[PDB]
């Protein structure tokens, strides 16, 4: 049984630390995909 | 959307029913709640899930919901539990919260 | 076989179908016995097949029970090198 | 649980009706707040709603256009703004706590015996 | 228990009653249901 509301599973993640943790993340790849590209990030795109 | 009837007898003693039909979309996939008013005074509820009642509520009020219609019922009719009733219900196809037009219990 | 309807069916939120609540006769201590059980299951270990459901995996694999006594919890593992190495 | 509406009492027709309900010992940010209104001798019809976290809002289809509902957790006042009133279009007006909200699901509408809190309303005329 | 017939009961051959065409209930994925299989097994592997 669920006592109480249903509720969803769910995960908190601070917006400005992901942020901040990408862009340091982008900036090393840069690093070795060139200074001026543009590096794009998207959800999986596929399988189990 | 969903129906009520037009008004309502009934006598001490005798169960007295109130009856909402309306649709898959409104009462068959979401929950009823009923309504008690007396004119001039803001409507409270009866019910706040299809069968759950307020603590505050006595045992003399209770309902059922079966398919896409739903029921109250009034254990007996007191002076005092005369009133106009109402039910309420989201209705999906609608995408708002719908009332029925009510009855008036004499 | 399963027999499932949805848990909450009425409830609006983002998990409206997510738990099911499935009826089975599955059986017990005696084998000449069954013990019908009433469950609920999340959507993803149910699929179609009251409504007719079965488990997910048993069109792939046995399935086996982890003990409730056994904790899940990651514990540090080190590594240490045999003599001579 | 307290609900007190105030408004406008009589709004000259075209003119903009703007009311504000304060509630008391029930956390602004914790419940779903909406709208009803019922002319004397007529029926109930529900205006719309806020999610007392988010700020999102939900309005009737027949009255959307010249609907705004938005909140203030600040002083724990909700309020209704509406636009190119008739004397057709008047009413009582009610608040009521409608459900409760949860900030994982911004469309949760749960259901709770909470929602006998309404006030007592206010007569509008146009 | 096996419900069999001879397989190709009317062929001309020395193998003649060799295979025969056996039917049983067995079970299935689901422990509430069962699958009828046909098939076929030499006469060194059924006894009567
Ligand atoms: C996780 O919990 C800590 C407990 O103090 C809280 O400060 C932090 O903000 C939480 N994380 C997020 C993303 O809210
Ligand atoms: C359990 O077994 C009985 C056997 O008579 C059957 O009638 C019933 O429908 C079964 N229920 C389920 C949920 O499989
Ligand atoms: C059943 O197993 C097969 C094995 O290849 C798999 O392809 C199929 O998707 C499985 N069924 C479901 C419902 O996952
Ligand atoms: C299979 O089981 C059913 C049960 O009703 C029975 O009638 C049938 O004769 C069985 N067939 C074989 C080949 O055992």
């Amino acid at each position: 049984d669920v006592l109480g509301h249903v509720r969803m599973a769910h995960c908190n993640i601070s917006k400005a630390t992901w942020n901040e943790t990408l862009g340091k993340v982008v900036k090393q790849l840069r690093k070795h995909f060139g200074n001026n590209t543009i590096i794009r990030f998207a959800q999986s795109s596929g399988g189990d | 959307v969903l129906t009520q009837p037009p008004s309502v007898s009934g006598a001490p003693g005798q169960r007295v029913t109130i009856s909402c039909s309306g649709s898959s979309s409104n009462i068959g996939g979401y929950h009823v709640q009923w309504y008690q008013q007396l004119p001039g005074t803001a409507p409270k509820l009866l019910i706040y899930e299809s069968n759950k009642r307020p603590s505050g509520i006595s045992d003399r009020f209770s309902a059922s919901q079966f398919g896409t219609s739903a029921s109250l019922t009034i254990t007996g009719l007191q002076s005092e539990d005369e009133a106009d009733y109402y039910c309420q219900s989201y209705d999906s196809s609608v995408s708002a919260q719908v009332f029925g037009g009510g009855t008036r219990l004499t | 076989t399963l027999q499932c309807t949805n848990y909450a069916p009425k409830l609006r939120s983002m998990m409206r179908g997510e738990i099911k609540n499935c009826s089975f006769n599955m059986t017990t201590e005696l084998r000449d016995k069954k013990q019908k059980v009433y469950s609920l299951f999340y959507r993803l270990d149910v699929v179609q097949i009251n409504k007719e459901y079965r488990l997910i995996n048993c069109n792939t694999s046995a399935i086996t029970q982890a003990c409730p006594k056994v904790s899940f919890e990651p514990i540090p593992i080190h590594y240490c090198a045999p003599a001579g190495f | 649980v307290q609900l007190q509406e105030s408004g406008p009492g009589l709004v000259k027709p075209s003119e903009t009706l703007s009311l504000t309900c304060a509630v008391s010992g029930a956390s602004f940010s914790s419940f779903w707040w909406d709208w009803i209104r019922q002319p004397p001798g007529r029926g109930l019809e529900w205006i719309g709603d806020i999610n007392g976290n988010s700020g999102s809002t939900n309005y009737n289809p027949s009255l959307k256009s010249r609907v705004t509902i938005s909140k203030d957790a600040s002083k724990s006042q909700f309020s209704l703004k509406l636009t190119s009133v008739t004397a057709a279009d008047t009413a009582v007006y009610y608040c009521a706590l409608q459900s409760v909200t949860y900030y994982e699901d911004d469309s949760g509408h749960y259901e709770t015996e909470m929602a006998k809190f309404w006030g007592q309303g206010v007569l509008v005329t146009v």
